């Protein structure tokens, strides 16, 4: 669309990040499009376009070669993409589908230009290194902090029933001082577990290796065209025993018959990926386990806590036991189309899309036994299978005309969609040989379970779109859809979504021609609506499930319907029944997102200064909300209601300067910046008290930002008994403890003294791509910043306290070595205690930090061997290069951790340093 | 256009209309039992032990005061917030059990009795369950919502209130449920998980026994002891009703807490935990999964207090040391003791659930607190480590039944209401207390040789049948309830029936600070801490229809 | 009154790889193909299935393993083989009349 | 490039078979017909009640 808000991505920049997932290589490149990703080797990522659209699903929609799919991108071969445009407003998005409410991304893959036969072999290798690693007490440091904690509370530090003994006394002033410290050699009496100074993060990390190869080949005839690529990725993540890889093939082709009036074409890609994923919570386990626990126990078993040591698993052993939990994923994606043009301007076209993946995996349960961390002797295997089969069908009629100065596209069409999913798995316990070779369900001698279910939905869509241009200077555009979904009853099946966009090519009107210095200026405005139906396939219904209770729980609460009504104690099948999962709602309808947008493109000084501004107001109404039930309603009282509304408004700015220089240096900058506000407008009563989208179940998020949080205000530290007795009554308050603010001024510090203390929305984010060519060399940098963001740190709970955790004696951050005491009175860090008397675990400003950052996302330096040398080996282009991703991080002095982009326990974001090449005949 | 968007339909479920069919009526009934086994978790056991840490019987246990911080707050009466996750949790879970009762009743109401002859016994079963939950919510929160309209639409739940009824008539609406159950249940249940008519009587009685100590004022103090209510406790613990169902005290105390002896004469109604039964790891008592000692790796919750330990001490004639018991620790060599101590509290140097091969010590290997919470283990819910009944899922749990009403409870509840109705039947209530006390004195099977191997001096004797004063008789029943029901999570609930909570527990806080240092800053605030606050999120969603309990600020 | 369902899955994954060198010549009346080459083959199979008994509604819509109230069984195993091959083939024609 | 469909309801009731088929083959002659790349590929989905 020339009338909508459309960010057009320079695809040649993408391949310079060596990223597997291309979407991950747009991180920061598009204003309005926030792309988030941890460091896991898939390169899987999360996209949010223009704030937070709705209260169910905010993921965008891809149209790859005219086929809609809502998820993957790291599952396909990023390397055979030709073009990517991101459609941000509703006028441009809507015509592409009924799932457009969160923006849409149009991807077209490479074809073959006519009369041309090229080939392209790109290849690359990288080392991947853990960078921002968290500083964590060592065995000696552990013993110092412990003595401090004991002593502050005034207990005998020799009473730590771990291995420590302390030689300590009192200085002249009377405060306690530690002189020397001895450690036992074994953590248990029976000497099965030696004392270590293990650095656990070093132990579970490794130098990753990335590989990448891609071949592509194309051919162009007057009568047709054809394309063929093969690709491979492989990435051993920096966390040990985690890896990812992908094999890719793509064939596209088209055929022009009769008189280029019957046209047949096909796009198709085939992919096989496979991965072993990092377990849930290894980073936290690595943070948690004390240095004193050795990797290996006396006998060569895995090391583990014993005696008084905390209830924490051995993180190396976890990763090793999970190394064969590999899934294998085959996805087939493509379409075939026919195009008829029965006379000038008239086109009929019909496309059938197919999107089909299947995922296989055995997940193994080996028996573990790290000290007191035991599993009994359980061994099991689960063979799991899943299929996702989506197909799409549409027919399209379009007319074009050009009357002197009038222009005009019309198009009406129809589209059908259908997904059908199935999944099932067989589970078996008890194996004699504990290897993946033996551990198949046929070979278990214990109990079995079988699992699985299906589901699906269908969509129907009728649409038309009308473009008009007057004299190539005034443009009007009109979109209109009627959209039905199987997820609603007949009485609300369909919904109708119009869109209107206007465009005013200012400069082509004569009274601007008196300006040599501005080549185009175009003001555009748009209004339009998009439906949203992205909800549970079962959303309409009252759901009873048999749920006999065959399934792993945690600490009980399986909520099963089986019961030994007879009192036999079991041994055989019990009688069972049904339990409510969900209350239905006869009158769920389409949720509606309405967007108004205005913006201006511009080009100055002979195409050298270009860019565009964007302003939008984006509102979601009748929002489809999974709404909790009132408490007394009980089991499965939730229901999907249209009940809720949310705004997003903001500005988006692209600006690129390009020009060469008279000593041989081309330089091309294009940066971008954007900002937005998000507000929840209305919300069901029970979701407001819920906290589900906001204020912690103490205040209602209505009127604040999605995910805003409420808490106590920490006002420094009581530094003198004076300051406690003069403060409001605060349970557990003493010298060295956090002073919490008395917000209501009632003279008591209690649950009423909390306030809006957290907002996830930045003041603004921005990106910037510097490019230089000089003497066959080239240099790229990409910088990305987010400015003004609050983060909530849960590491700070582990770094700044001895007892802000559920369990005593865990490993702690290295900052608490600086904790306030009489000894050391120049500190923000609360004094070490052994009991959270003051409940400094309560949500509070203490954990909100400034998570602003600027990151050198990428820097690449290339040499391309000059033509005359290379052409003589028959190579249009030969280029070597070398690059590094996420090389450098600038952050706030007030951020106390390592990665402000990944402040807690997600898969660390490594620094990559890469070498590679480009050959093309 | 039309046929296309209807083809795919919900897979693997029964839909709302379908569920009402008669073919599913007994499915719903079973499902309403199941949730008492499958609806609690390690912090919400429908035994309510996690909340009897408030009592003088026990400490919360665990790693330390943060291991379930909200329950330490409960244990010391300080820093309880109405926004606390456990308080919400248990409120929510108990009303979930109520759902399954009412859904079954909604189905059962429409059934034709000519063609479903047990229609009213099933209906009674469900109404028994519904009273079970309401009863426990009433103990927990005082000001509860009464949800007993099984044909009530979802939306009508939004306009309910926890003050629709006065406190007394809240109690009566519970009594109504257990009454209908009495009128309708059969005398005997061949399927032992189903309550028999005596169970309905016993719970009926228990409901009037809690109703009779009235709090009709605006706070929680006693406003007089009603004797129409007390006279019901008599009616419905009549030994003639109990014999029609065959209930009575086991010939040895330990049987109520042993896998081999499930569903005995004393087990009036129990939760039927089971193993090897088609479920992932079994319908085990996961709710007690925290209270296994360190011998199993985790987690050392629910540890008894030295207070309770010393309570089993007896004078030289085998009677409780009413005034002196807590002034010196129980000492094996030189003190006379009640056999029930060794069925309730596993103590250092002594066997863990009657197994000479597991002797408890003040060790890493038994307690987790480095001494903070002591070195005692809760015996009633744990089992022999060798037991067939014991499995580890995510926690260690067994298939040992949780008994909601022991027949000892029925005798001591009769004893109580008689003593409170000063009406000449006190020498009967004494003779009830001696039924339990004499049974207990002889419960030395499985610990018969503790005299010669460890030195214990068992000495317990019944009270002489005199014409006791009512004040002195009360303290003899109370003392029997101390030793008989120790660690069974009704001790603190007893004190709030008696209006004695602040006195006895604030006192406990000072006597026990010496042994468990957590009670240092503990303080019970009367007309406040006798009941958990109604959950904040619950009030806040009600839009002013719910009312908070007395003593708590307008939040 | 037995009712059950078995959800069954099987995969067969075979791949082949070869490299081939061939020479041709035509000397007046002599003809001649030569060829040497190498070939690798590998099959890997897997199959598994979950079995569940006892269903309240007896249709394919209901009869998924998650919804059974009776006994379960799990089945499956893998297997495979590989082949290596070295070969050459030599064609000769004399005067287009003797081969 | 081909697309194909079969469907056959056998003469024994409640037995049927069908097949969907796609095939793409292609080759490319580069340099001087001295570097040649090619590809054959067929994709099929069948389903049956026996
Ligand atoms: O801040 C309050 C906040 O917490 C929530 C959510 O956790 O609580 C409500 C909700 O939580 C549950 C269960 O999820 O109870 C949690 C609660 O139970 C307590 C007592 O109240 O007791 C827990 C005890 O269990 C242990 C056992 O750990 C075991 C031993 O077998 O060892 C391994 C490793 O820990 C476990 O897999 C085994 O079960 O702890 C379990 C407990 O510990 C936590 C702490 O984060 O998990 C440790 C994990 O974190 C890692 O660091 C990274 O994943 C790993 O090392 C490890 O897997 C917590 O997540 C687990 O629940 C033992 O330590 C304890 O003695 C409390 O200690 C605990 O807080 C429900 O019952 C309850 O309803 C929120 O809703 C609320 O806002
Ligand atoms: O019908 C299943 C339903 O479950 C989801 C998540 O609720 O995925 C199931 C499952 O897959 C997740 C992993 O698989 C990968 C591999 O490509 O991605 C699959 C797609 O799922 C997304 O998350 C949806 O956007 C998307 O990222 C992928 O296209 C990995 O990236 C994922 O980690 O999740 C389970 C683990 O939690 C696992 O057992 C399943 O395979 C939905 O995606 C799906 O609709
Ligand atoms: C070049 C790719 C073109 C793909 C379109 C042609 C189809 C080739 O085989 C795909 C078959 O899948 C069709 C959808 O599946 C039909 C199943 O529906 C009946 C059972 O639910
Ligand atoms: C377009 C380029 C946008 C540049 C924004 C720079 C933001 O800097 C914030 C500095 O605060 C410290
Ligand atoms: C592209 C030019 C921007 C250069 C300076 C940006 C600084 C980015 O760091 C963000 C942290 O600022 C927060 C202040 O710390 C307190
Ligand atoms: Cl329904
Ligand atoms: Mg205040
Ligand atoms: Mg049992």
């Amino acid at each position: 669309d020339l009338t909508g808000a459309v960010s057009v991505v320079k695809v040649d920049e993408i391949q310079k990040q060596g990223e597997n997932n291309p979407v991950k290589a747009l991180q920061g490149r598009v204003p309005g499009m926030n792309i988030t990703a941890d460091g896991n080797p898939s390169g899987s990522a999360t996209v949010r376009i223009r704030g937070i659209g709705t209260l169910n699903n905010n993921d965008p929609l891809y149209i790859i070669d005219g086929v809609p799919t809502k998820a993957g991108m790291h599952e396909l071969n990023g390397n055979d993409i030709e073009s990517i445009q991101v459609l941000k407003d509703a006028a441009s998005a809507s015509i592409y589908g009924s799932r457009a409410a969160n923006g849409v991304i149009i991807i077209t893959t490479k074809q073959g230009k006519k009369g041309q036969i090229k080939i392209n072999f790109d290849a690359s290798v990288s080392a991947s290194m853990y960078q921002s690693k968290m500083n964590v007490l060592n065995t000696e440091q552990y013993g110092r902090a412990m003595w401090q904690a004991y002593v502050n509370d005034g207990e005998n530090p020799n009473g730590n029933a771990l291995g420590y003994a302390y030689n300590w006394g009192y200085n002249a002033d009377g405060n306690p001082v530690l002189y020397g410290m001895t450690l036992s050699k074994y953590l248990d009496s029976k000497n099965t577990m030696p004392v270590a100074d293990t650095d656990w993060f070093d132990e579970i990390t490794r130098t990753g290796v990335i590989q990448q190869y891609n071949l592509s080949v194309s051919n162009g005839s007057e009568k047709g065209s054809s394309f063929f690529s093969l690709g491979y990725y492989k990435n051993l993540g920096v966390i040990k025993d985690t890896d990812f890889d992908r094999f890719s093939a793509r064939m596209n082709s088209d055929y022009k018959l009769i008189d280029d009036i019957l046209t047949i074409g096909q796009h198709f890609t085939l992919n096989r990926t496979s991965e072993v994923q990092a377990p849930g919570g290894i980073i936290e386990t690595a943070l948690d386990i004390p240095s004193a626990i050795p990797v290996y126990a006396s006998d060569g078993s895995w090391g583990g806590p014993v005696g008084g040591w905390p209830d924490r698993r051995n993180p190396r052993a976890v990763l090793e036991y999970n190394k064969d939990n590999r899934y294998t994923y085959w996805r087939m994606f493509g379409d075939a189309y026919v195009n008829l043009t029965p006379f000038k301007g008239f086109n009929l076209r019909s496309t059938f899309g197919l999107d089909y993946a299947n995922k296989q995996a055995r997940y193994f349960t080996y028996p573990y036994q790290e000290g007191t961390q035991t599993n009994n002797g359980k061994s099991a295997v689960e063979a799991k299978q899943e299929h996702w089969t989506k197909w799409m069908w549409n027919a399209i009629a379009t007319y074009q005309l050009e009357v002197g100065k009038h222009r005009g596209d019309v198009m009406i069409g129809m589209e059908l969609n259908r997904e059908d999913d199935s999944h099932f798995s067989g589970y078996k316990e008890d194996f004699s040989i504990l290897t993946p070779d033996y551990m198949w369900p046929d070979a278990g001698s214990g109990t079995a379970q079988a699992y699985g279910a299906g589901e699906g939905y269908s969509l129907v869509s009728f649409f038309g779109k009308m473009n008009y241009s007057y004299a190539d200077r005034y443009l009007l555009s009109l979109t209109l859809r009627r959209d039905g979904s199987s997820r609603f009853g007949k009485n609300h099946r369909y919904a109708t979504f119009p869109s209107v966009s206007l465009g005013w090519r200012i400069t082509q009107e004569n009274f601007m021609k008196e300006l040599t210095w501005l080549d185009d200026l175009k003001l555009r405005a748009s209004w339009g609506q998009t439906g949203n139906q992205e909800i549970s396939n079962l959303a309409r219904y009252t759901i009873y499930a048999p749920n006999y209770g065959t399934t792993d729980s945690f600490g009980g609460q399986s909520y099963g319907t089986a019961y030994d009504i007879t009192g036999s104690n079991g041994g055989g099948v019990l009688p069972s029944g049904f339990k409510r999962n969900q209350i239905g709602n006869d009158n769920i309808k389409w949720e509606t997102t309405t967007q108004t947008n205005v913006g201006i493109d511009f080009s100055l000084f002979k195409q050298s200064l270009y860019g565009s501004l964007e302003y939008y107001y984006k509102k979601a109404t009748d929002i489809l909300t999974e709404m909790a039930g009132v408490g007394v309603l009980g089991e499965g009282g939730s229901r999907w209601i249209n009940s809720g509304a949310m705004k997003n408004q903001g500005f988006e700015f692209n600006l690129g300067y390009r020009n060469k220089t008279a000593f041989g240096l081309t330089y091309d900058l294009n940066g971008n910046i954007s900002t937005y506000r998000n507000e929840i407008l209305e919300l069901p009563e029970t979701v407001a008290a819920n906290g589900k989208f906001g204020g912690n179940g103490v205040k209602s998020v209505v009127g604040h930002t999605y995910g805003a949080q409420v808490g106590y205000i920490a006002d420094g530290i009581f530094k003198s008994q004076d300051e406690v007795d003069n403060h409001a009554t605060q349970e557990g308050a003493a010298v060295g403890r956090i002073r919490y603010r008395d917000i209501d001024h009632n003279g008591v510090i209690d649950e009423r003294d909390q306030n809006w203390i957290y907002d996830p929305t930045p003041s603004f984010s921005y990106g910037l791509n510097i490019y230089l060519e000089y003497k066959n060399f080239d240099l790229t940098m990409f910088w990305q910043g987010v400015q003004g963001v609050d983060i909530i740190s849960d590491v700070k709970k582990k770094s700044d306290f001895w007892s802000a955790s559920n369990v005593g004696f865990l490993n702690k951050g290295t900052r608490l070595l600086n904790a306030w005491s009489p000894t050391n009175p120049n500190s923000d860090i609360p004094a070490l205690t052994r009991s959270d008397t003051n409940n400094e675990q309560r949500v509070s400003t203490y954990f909100v930090e400034n998570g602003s950052f600027l990151k050198l996302r990428n820097i690449q330096l290339g040499y391309t061997v000059p033509a005359v040398i290379s052409k003589k080996m028959r190579m249009d282009r030969l280029r070597f290069y070398c690059s590094a991703q996420n090389l450098l991080t600038i952050k706030s002095k007030n951020f106390t951790g390592e990665d402000p982009e990944n402040p807690n326990f997600s898969y660390p974001i490594p620094v990559n340093i890469t070498f590679g090449l480009n050959i093309g005949f | 256009c039309d046929d296309f968007l209807d083809r795919q339909v919900p897979q693997g479920i029964v839909t709302g209309d379908q569920i009402a069919s008669p073919e599913y009526v007994d499915n719903l009934v079973i499902s309403a039992y199941a949730i008492w086994a499958t609806g609690d978790d390690i912090n919400s056991s429908f035994s309510l032990w996690n909340y009897d840490v408030r009592s003088d019987d026990c400490y919360k246990g665990g790693s330390g005061t943060e291991d379930g911080g909200v329950f330490n707050a409960l244990e010391i009466s300080k820093g309880i917030n109405t926004t606390d996750w456990n308080i919400n949790d248990i409120w929510k879970r108990l009303y979930q059990c109520i759902t399954r009762a009412n859904t079954a009743l909604q189905s059962l109401d429409q059934m034709d009795e000519k063609t479903y002859p047990l229609k009213n016994q099933r209906i009674a079963e469900m109404r028994f369950l519904r009273g079970h939950a309401h009863f426990m919510l009433k103990q927990l929160f005082k000001k509860i919502v009464i949800v007993n309209d099984e044909n009530m639409e979802p939306d009508a739940y939004n306009e309910l209130s926890n003050t629709t009824y006065t406190n007394d008539e809240q109690w009566q609406k519970i009594a109504d449920d257990f009454q209908f159950a009495y009128d309708n249940l059969p005398e005997v249940q061949i399927e032992k998980g189903r309550p028999a008519q005596a169970a309905a009587a016993a719970y009926l009685a228990k409901t009037y026994l809690y109703k009779a100590y009235r709090q009709d004022g605006a706070d929680n103090a006693l406003t007089g002891i009603n004797e129409e209510d007390l006279k019901q406790v008599v009616k419905y613990t009549d030994p003639l009703i109990m014999a029609k169902g065959g209930y009575g005290l086991e010939t040895d105390y330990s049987m109520n807490f042993l896998p081999q002896y499930e569903n005995g004469a004393e087990s009036v109604w129990a939760i039927q935990y089971s193993i090897n039964d088609g479920t992932y790891n079994g319908n085990l008592n996961w709710g007690m999964g925290l209270t296994t000692p360190q011998i199993l790796g985790c987690c050392d919750f629910h540890k008894p207090s030295q207070n309770l330990v010393n309570a089993f001490k007896t004078d030289s004639q085998g009677k409780p040391l009413f005034s002196t018991y807590d002034n010196e620790n129980y000492e094996v060599a030189t003190d006379n003791v009640d056999p029930r101590l060794f069925h309730t509290v596993g103590m250092p140097g002594f066997p863990y659930k009657y197994n000479e091969g597991y002797i408890i010590q003040k060790n890493d290997d038994w307690s987790r607190s480095k001494g903070l919470y002591g070195y005692y283990v809760s015996l009633k819910e744990n089992v022999d480590p060798d037991c067939d009944c014991l499995k580890k899922g995510s926690y260690w749990a067994s298939s040992l039944n949780h008994i909601v009403i022991r027949y000892a409870d029925v005798l001591l509840m009769r004893a109580e209401a008689l003593i409170q109705l000063n009406d000449g039947r006190i020498t009967d209530a004494i003779s009830l207390i001696n039924e339990v006390r004499s049974r207990a004195a002889g419960s030395t099977m499985l610990i018969f040789n503790y005299k010669e191997d460890y030195g214990v001096n068992f000495k317990v004797t019944p009270y002489d049948l005199k014409a006791y004063a009512q004040d002195e008789a009360m303290k003899m029943l109370k003392w029997e309830r101390r030793v008989e029901f120790g660690m069974e999570s009704s001790r603190f609930f007893d004190l709030v029936r008696w209006g004695e909570a602040k006195d006895v527990i604030n006192a406990y806080y000072v006597t026990e600070a010496s042994r468990c240092s957590i009670y240092k800053n503990a303080g019970f605030t009367e007309n406040k801490n006798e009941y958990l606050p109604v959950p904040f999120e619950q009030i806040s969603a009600s839009n002013g229809n719910y009312t908070q309990n007395f003593g708590w600020a307008a939040a």
